[PDB]
């Protein structure tokens, strides 16, 4: 809270969290259906865990799912937007429109990072390739932001598609800028 | 209006000219000429957290306050011909807290015209030097980071400190 | 010219300000500045004393009013900017004792075992008078109706559920809930986060 | 061609948007005219104008962009605006004999801020080339002023018309062109005869001068360095070496840099350059408020004492020594007599003391203070640095001389330090300077004589590391009687140890040493360097020191006074007084005592403000002179 | 053109495929020096060993060849990852751990071959002009031409492109791009001169970056290839052999003005005011002072003070008060006085030691010389130019001549020299 700045900002940390706060897909290694001790969550539904079949599709929270491929019980499907086919797509996209942020999730940079460290076996595309993939996006998409840096003003921006590391990097700059302007003009009046 | 502000306080502080407007027995010690009593339309530097309140009561108030040396026609025409080249801390350490305060108390539309557009043409240079993170395997930074008001420098800090960290993160293994 | 003196002191603030900014660990407040304080107590004893002179010289007759008004404003605000210096200075004091006082677990602080951070002379009286009783009032929230959650707890978020730690100073047996640690010097465990949270915090354990 | 047309229209629309350099064309139009007018007469301007990049960069940014970044392109479509509203304005018609033929185009000069193209002779590298940029220095050397064709007409027979042929340099213009052999034509088209007609022709004065960098700014352990500049037309002999300008004009290359038929060598660079296009003096004009308030000054009973205390506040003591350095600021006057002679206005000091006694504190801080000043140490210096030097000049071929210390002082002080520890080869020359005020030069078939008008102070040390009383006076100084004699006050100082003195002057010096600049923290090293910001805008009481130079530049300048008889026979009186004495002084008194007491009675009536000789004048010459002399005080 | 363009490309994938754990070093480089205005990239030779060895072996042998090809394969790359153009060419800057070649080893078996050496500074020259596009127009049919020009060792056409003449063409000087050129002196380090013999000397050529980087009495340490030019010594069919410099570096971390910045990151800051926090740090100071020289604290402590120096001040009425301490020592022989001469020359970092025997006053001070080409006089430094912001440490003091002695007088306390000779008449200053 007070320690370490943290007044109005996130860190990482706290970024990577409400990242893992959200849903995956797996395909289980394990049958726990029930018989014809339990999970009995208090945050999150325990409806598919307790109904666990092998070799079918569920979908549970990423800690869970990460916890459980520490063990040998688990195997997260990487969403379908960690191909190579899908990222020269919206490669091609960002570099035909100079003036929009293309469509990725608002986790695409977090939820990389942590599949690619965690769950390296389960990709099916070298994981290579799509790590330079992914680098190739950035560079483009900071870019972009350097030229949009300079329509700083009083009254009000807009980033649609801006995503979530990019926007929590950015702040605290942004912020006291526009801040600082504002009290220039109000001082005027 | 920051009463524990650190900087506030110091930039409060400053001497801006004044002219005595009335003749007045007992001071001196403002010339530290302590039996000496001031006379009329006498020119001494009093500092700003008396002279704003000296200007006010009186009518015609005690003192007039006279235009600041750092607020000439040449510092404004050095601030539009070349805003990033400009040396702001040799100028005043703490120039844009005086700025808005002139501004406030006379209302003054040129300046506020003009500091808005030295603060938006340095914020981009600021960026660009705060993004530059060193790579293990430059003199712009050095001569840059000596020319930043106190205002400046505490953004510069927030801005690297914030990137590190990211890239900390990023690459952590 | 008699506020000259104050400014000193705020620019000594000011200077305490950066070793709490550039901090990677805790840090020690300097000494404390008495002497200076003192000496702005003095300066405006002596402005109190310049305001009866003028009370009194006024109220006799001799000088015009709108005179006598300049120098009362005067006074007046030479007084009110030595109350601001001080007043800052000591604020920004409180709030780092404050940040250490939270940073410690709650506890005693100086009168039981410390993390050595803090000499004890640096303080004043004052001050280790109010760090005590904030740190009563700390102790009094912890048992609140947030019993269940250690408002003194670790603010960095938990997604490791097992980690290595080693021991950094040598001990004896603790017991933990359902087991026994052996904290022989030199050691490295693999043991969850949960249980050795508080030997980290407290200097006996390092890594996580 | 499309380009150049837009440009001209654009300036032409500036030049009538701002009326200020209309009515500056018209009053220099007005005043060459009407001058010509006047058969009885009792020269000439400039066609030159100054505009202030300032107004330009609110007017068109685009414009001003294009003269600072790209000048080659933007200075000539606006020569040829000014040409044209210049030509515009002169109604009267003027049928002179040959000024039709020669036009003498309308120029342009800059003022105001020039941002990050204000640099030194050593921050400037290929970055900056082809780009108009302003040089702060010292001037070393100077070319000889030489004429250069610019224009040539020819007259044909048996036809009665007339032919020109034009020729352009690579200093000339701003733009490359194909060069010129310079030859005359001597046939016609059809062949007939042609012949040159000198006086339509057009030449234009040339000149090439070297700026220095100030030693005081470079960085350390390295020599300054130092660039060429080119000045043409009214330009030239606006500056001289020694003086401290700042030249506003274009960086151009030259040349071919060895990428040519010569052999291929990585030794072979290309030629740089600088087309000045104005001079700044880095004389201190008065208005009436400051001419009222020295008058005011003036009527002070004890302005004598104010002045000399002002000088130097930061030594503690030497009164008397302090008001001879202000009598030599303001010199006596100089009176020519017939036999070809001149009696010297200037006052020569000389000090010599113990070690440690703030000699050498006044000697800089006279360096500082007076208008003209040149340092010299003695072992330092040799006879031909001090009077003159046998040169080449490269860029004509001839032969020329070099101005020395000395010379280069002209109506200035000269300081020396070390005194005594010059060689006897040396002192010989100063002995000559000292008495005539003339230089002669007679080596390699240069025969001249050169004036040399300067004040001395100098200052020395005794034969042994301290004065000793016990022994005579010339035993102590190791310099010559007839270089002795030529110095109007000799001041022989001592450290004596007293515990007073000693309590005051520690004092004195442990507060000096406690001094904070304002705008500086306590422990901050004070940054002398500016950041590279050179310039912002390139265009008991006491006194402060600009308040001082105004003073004396109004004294020297505007009081002649001319001695009194009541003053005379004080100062008879005196000298008598003193001739015929036993006390033992510790230089003789001679019949040049007298004209030293003139001297300082002139440069104290100077001080006045007054236009006669008093005799309090004469009674402070008087004390002055005894204190030297007698040590009475 | 169809193997330039493989090794293009070659480079190319180099610069954007190399990784180390997770983070591309050389595609961030880039990034990181474009915001700051630095085309330049610097590149260790072991990474590129590691990722193909084909590609250093090419290099190695054909360096002027080579080169230029990385060079131009750099500034596609960046304008591919910093736009979507004012970019110049950018320039290489390599990085070695070979063995040192010295001096006296350089021979005709290492021409065109990349070579690391050390060496003294001794001089360095002025900065000069080198065309890199020439702007071209002919004498007679006047139409535009442009020549592009790299500086690894080229002359106008010896011909006509569209009668005109043999050779007819000019240049165009506005709309032509120069960039930096300097010249450098080196001389081989004093213990590794053969018997018998006196240091030999060498010239260099730096451009662009490494322009204004070394001063003259500094150890460096340099990498770059070994060529030779014709020019001009009644051999026959002789050269004249220089290096061209490609990496640098210098123990002093001043560069040619000394910027009086901070050039020490945070993690020796820190470890520096950590250092400053000890409360016994005076002695830890003043033991590090020669440690094989027993006793004489005193003059160890005076040593550090004087390593230290004082504060300097500058007044209203323009005095100047001098902040440098000096030392004497007046003592018996055998008293290890001149062991710590030499030890106060090795910790300082510019530091000058002379003798008082074999020295002059034109030597300490500064002298005037004449230039063979210009015949004009001009001045170089000496003994208390080149220890300038340093110390200089004077043996033999008492057998100097007492012409000499007195010519330190005025540096010694006004910490200027004033030269008034030959039509040169300047104050040079000295703060040693
Ligand atoms: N009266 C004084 N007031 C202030 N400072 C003084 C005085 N006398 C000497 N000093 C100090 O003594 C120091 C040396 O003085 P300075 O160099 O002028 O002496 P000097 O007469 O030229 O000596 P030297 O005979 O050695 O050439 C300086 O720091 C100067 O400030
Ligand atoms: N206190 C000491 N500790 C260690 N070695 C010493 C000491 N005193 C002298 N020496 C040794 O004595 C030798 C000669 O000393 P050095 O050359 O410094 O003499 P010096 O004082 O310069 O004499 P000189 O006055 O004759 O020039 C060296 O080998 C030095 O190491
Ligand atoms: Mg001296
Ligand atoms: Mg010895
Ligand atoms: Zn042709």
């Amino acid at each position: 809270s007070l320690p370490a700045h943290l007044q109005q900002t996130f860190s990482p940390e706290e970024i990577q969290f409400i990242v893992e706060n959200e849903p995956i897909k797996i395909f289980p290694r394990i049958t726990t259906r029930q018989k014809i001790t339990r999970w009995q969550l208090i945050t999150t539904d325990d409806k598919a865990l307790n109904n666990m079949v092998a070799m079918r599709s569920t979908e549970v929270v990423l800690w869970i799912a990460l916890l459980l491929k520490q063990q040998s019980k688990c195997s997260i499907v990487a969403p379908q937007w960690l191909t190579t086919k899908e990222l020269d797509r919206k490669i091609q996209y960002e570099k035909t429109h100079p003036d929009r942020f293309s469509e990725l999730p608002w986790n695409w940079l977090v939820l990389a990072r942590i599949l690619f460290n965690k769950a390296k076996d389960d990709f099916h595309d070298p994981i290579h390739e799509l790590r330079g993939k992914i680098q190739d996006l950035r560079e483009i998409r900071q870019i972009k932001v350097l030229k949009g840096l300079k329509y700083l003003n009083e009254s009000h921006l807009q980033l649609d598609n801006l995503s979530l590391l990019e926007i929590n990097e950015l702040r605290p700059f942004i912020t006291e800028i526009m801040d600082k302007l504002r009290e220039i003009h109000t001082a005027s009046l | 209006m920051g009463y524990y502000d650190i900087d506030d306080v110091l930039a409060d502080g400053t001497e801006f000219p004044c002219k005595f407007q009335y003749d007045i027995p007992g001071l001196g010690y403002l010339e530290n000429n302590p039996g000496r009593p001031i006379t009329k339309n006498t020119k001494l530097s009093l500092p700003l957290w008396l002279a704003r309140i000296l200007a006010i009561v009186g009518p015609v108030p005690f003192v007039e306050l006279l235009p600041p040396d750092m607020f000439s026609t040449k510092v404004m025409n050095a601030i539009k011909t070349d805003p990033v080249a400009l040396d702001l801390h040799s100028i005043n350490s703490h120039f844009f807290s005086l700025a808005i305060k002139w501004i406030m108390l006379f209302s003054e539309k040129e300046l506020a015209n003009v500091v808005s557009e030295l603060l938006l043409q340095r914020a981009q240079e600021l960026n660009h030097h705060a993004s530059s993170l060193s790579i293990d395997l430059n003199i712009a930074t050095s001569t840059f980071l000596l020319k930043l008001e106190e205002m400046e420098k505490e953004i510069y800090k927030k801005s690297h400190e914030s990137y590190k960290d990211t890239k900390r993160w990023m690459f952590k293994k | 010219m008699y506020g000259d003196l104050g400014n000193k002191l705020v620019l000594e603030a000011k200077r305490t300000k950066q070793l709490y900014a550039r901090s990677n660990q805790d840090v020690n407040l300097p000494m404390y500045h008495e002497d200076i304080i003192r000496n702005i107590l003095k300066e405006v004893s002596n402005l109190r004393k310049n305001t009866e002179y003028l009370k009194e010289q006024q109220q006799l007759g001799m000088l015009d009013d709108k005179v006598a008004k300049c120098q009362y404003f005067v006074t007046l605000l030479c007084m009110e900017r030595n109350k601001r210096c001080l007043l800052a200075y000591q604020r920004l004091r409180t709030d780092i004792l404050d940040s250490m006082a939270w940073n410690n677990n709650g506890l005693d602080l100086m009168s039981s075992i410390t993390f050595s951070q803090q000499d004890t002379n640096n303080l004043s009286h004052q001050e280790q008078e109010y760090l005590k009783e904030y740190c009563d009032l700390i102790t009094d929230l912890k048992s609140g109706d947030l019993v269940d959650i250690d408002l003194s707890g670790s603010l960095v978020p938990p997604s490791d559920v097992f980690i290595d730690v080693r021991v950094l100073k040598d001990a004896g047996e603790i017991q933990t809930e359902y087991g026994v640690f052996n904290l022989i010097k030199d050691s490295q465990f693999f043991v969850r986060q949960s249980d050795v949270e508080r030997l980290i915090q407290q200097g006996y354990l390092q890594k996580i | 061609d499309a380009v150049f047309g837009d440009r001209v229209r654009r300036f032409q629309e500036f030049l009538d948007t701002f009326t200020s350099y209309r009515d500056s064309v018209r009053s220099i139009q007005v005043y060459n005219s009407n001058n010509a007018a006047n058969y009885n007469d009792d020269n000439i301007l400039p066609h030159r104008i100054i505009i202030s990049l300032d107004d330009l960069r609110e007017f068109d940014r685009s414009f001003w962009s294009g003269i600072l970044v790209e000048p080659a392109y933007f200075i000539p479509p606006a020569e040829k605006a000014l040409t044209d509203l210049a030509d515009s304005m002169d109604d009267v018609p003027h049928p002179n004999a040959s000024a039709v033929s020669s036009r003498h185009p309308w120029k342009l000069s800059f003022k105001g801020s020039f941002g990050a193209h204000a640099l030194s002779p050593r921050t400037l590298t290929a970055q900056h080339l082809n780009k108009l940029v302003s040089v702060e220095g010292i001037v070393t050397k100077t070319s000889l002023v030489r004429p250069k064709l610019i224009r040539s007409v020819h007259y044909a027979a048996k036809t009665g018309r007339f032919h020109y042929r034009d020729y352009t340099d690579a200093t000339t213009t701003l733009t490359t062109r194909i060069p010129t052999p310079a030859i005359y034509p001597t046939e016609d088209t059809e062949g007939n005869k042609l012949t040159t007609e000198y006086g339509y022709s057009t030449f234009i004065d040339h000149q090439r001068i070297t700026v220095q960098e100030m030693p005081e700014m470079a960085p350390a352990g390295q020599l300054p360095r130092s660039i060429d500049v080119i000045l043409d037309d009214d330009l030239v002999d606006k500056t001289k070496p020694g003086d401290r300008v700042n030249v506003v004009g274009v960086f151009k290359s030259l040349g071919a840099g060895g990428m040519n038929q010569s052999n291929s060598n990585t030794l072979i660079g290309f030629k740089t350059l600088i087309l000045g296009n104005t001079v700044y003096p880095l004389r201190q004009m008065l208005t009436d408020f400051d001419i009222r308030n020295i008058n005011k000054l003036s009527k002070k009973k004890d302005i004598f004492d104010i002045l000399s205390q002002s000088l130097a506040p930061s030594i503690y003591g030497h009164d008397h020594i302090k008001k001879a350095i202000l009598l030599m600021l303001m010199g006596g006057v100089e009176k020519n007599l017939e036999n070809g002679s001149h009696l010297r206005g200037d006052i020569n000091i000389l000090m010599v003391g113990d070690p440690s006694t703030a000699k050498s504190q006044l000697l800089r801080f006279v360096l500082n203070t007076a208008s003209l000043a040149i340092a010299t140490t003695g072992r330092g210096s040799s006879g031909v640095g001090l009077t003159a030097a046998v040169t080449t000049d490269r860029e004509t071929g001839e032969r020329r001389l070099e101005a020395g210390a000395m010379v280069l002082a002209d109506r200035g002080v000269v300081c020396i330090d070390e005194f005594d520890k010059m060689t006897d080869v040396d002192r010989v020359a100063i002995h000559e300077v000292m008495e005539q005020q003339t230089v002669t030069i007679a080596k390699a078939g240069i025969h001249t004589t050169l004036n040399a008008r300067c004040s001395v102070i100098a200052a020395a040390n005794p034969v042994f590391g301290q004065y000793d009383v016990n022994r005579d006076p010339h035993q102590n100084i190791a310099l010559p009687d007839s270089l002795l004699s030529r110095f109007d006050l000799l001041f022989v100082v001592t450290d004596d140890i007293n515990e007073i003195r000693d309590r005051s002057i520690s004092e004195h010096v442990l507060r000096t040493h406690r001094y904070l600049p304002p705008g500086y923290l306590e422990g901050e090293p004070v940054r002398e360097r500016l950041n590279l910001s050179l310039a912002v805008g390139e265009d008991p009481k006491l006194v402060t020191i600009p308040f001082l130079r105004k003073y004396v530049q109004y004294a020297k300048e505007r009081v002649i006074p001319q001695l009194t008889q009541e003053a005379i026979n004080v100062i008879v009186k005196n000298y008598t007084d003193l001739r015929n004495d036993d006390n033992t002084k510790k230089s003789p008194i001679t019949a040049r005592t007298l004209e030293t007491l003139i001297r300082l009675a002139t440069a104290h009536a100077k001080v006045r403000l007054s236009k006669t000789v008093n005799k309090v004048d004469a009674k402070v010459a008087a004390n002055l002179l005894r204190f030297a002399l007698l040590g009475e005080d | 053109d169809d193997d330039n363009t493989e090794i293009i490309k070659s480079f190319k994938n180099f610069i954007l495929e190399f990784r180390l754990d997770s983070q591309f070093i050389y595609r961030d480089q880039l990034r990181n020096n474009i915001l700051v205005k630095n085309y330049s990239l610097t590149v260790n030779m072991e990474h590129l060993i590691g990722y193909n060895e084909d590609i250093y072996k090419k290099l190695s042998d054909e360096p002027s060849d080579i080169i230029p090809l990385f060079e131009t394969a750099i500034t596609q790359v960046a304008k591919r990852i910093s736009i979507l153009n004012s970019l110049p060419t950018f320039q290489l800057i390599l990085n070695s751990n070979a063995n040192q070649i010295p001096l006296r080893d350089l021979d005709s078996e290492h021409v065109s071959k990349i070579v690391r050496l050390s060496g003294i500074i001794i001089s360095t020259s002025v900065l000069s002009s080198r065309a890199t596009y020439l702007s071209i127009m002919c004498r007679n049919c006047r139409h535009t031409t442009s020549i592009t020009i790299n500086n690894f060792n080229v002359s106008l056409p010896r011909s006509c492109l569209s009668n005109c003449g043999p050779d007819p063409y000019i240049i165009i000087h506005e709309s032509s791009k120069f960039i930096d050129q300097q010249f450098l002196k080196l001389q081989e380090i004093p213990e590794l001169v053969p018997v018998g013999e006196m240091p030999r000397n060498l010239t260099m050529t730096c451009d662009r970056y490494l322009t204004n980087k070394v001063i003259p009495g500094t150890r460096v340490t340099i990498v770059g290839i070994y060529s030779i030019y014709n020019s001009k010594g009644s051999g026959v069919a002789i050269r004249t052999p220089y290096i061209k410099i490609l990496g640098i570096q210098s123990d002093v971390e001043t560069s040619s003005i000394w910027n009086s910045v901070t050039m020490f990151t945070e993690e020796e800051e820190e470890e520096f005011l950590q250092l400053s926090r000890n409360p016994k740090l005076y002695e830890i100071l003043t033991n590090s002072i020669a440690p094989s020289i027993f006793g004489n604290e005193d003059i160890k402590k005076a040593i550090v003070c004087l390593l230290m120096g004082g504060s300097k001040k500058i007044l209203p009425d323009g005095m100047r008060l001098r902040g440098d301490i000096n030392v004497l020592l007046l003592g018996d022989p055998g008293t290890a006085k001149s062991q710590l001469l030499k030890f106060v020359e090795k910790v300082s970092p510019i530091a000058v030691y002379t003798s008082g025997k074999g020295s002059s006053a034109a030597g300490l001070t500064a002298s005037v010389q004449r230039d063979p080409m210009t015949r004009e006089f001009y001045l170089e430094g000496g003994a208390m130019v080149l220890a300038d912001g340093g110390v200089v440490c004077i043996d033999e003091f008492d057998k100097m001549r007492d012409e000499d002695r007195v010519a330190i007088h005025e540096a010694m306390e006004q910490q200027t020299i004033s030269i008034a000779k030959a039509g040169i008449t300047t104050v040079l200053n000295s703060r040693t």
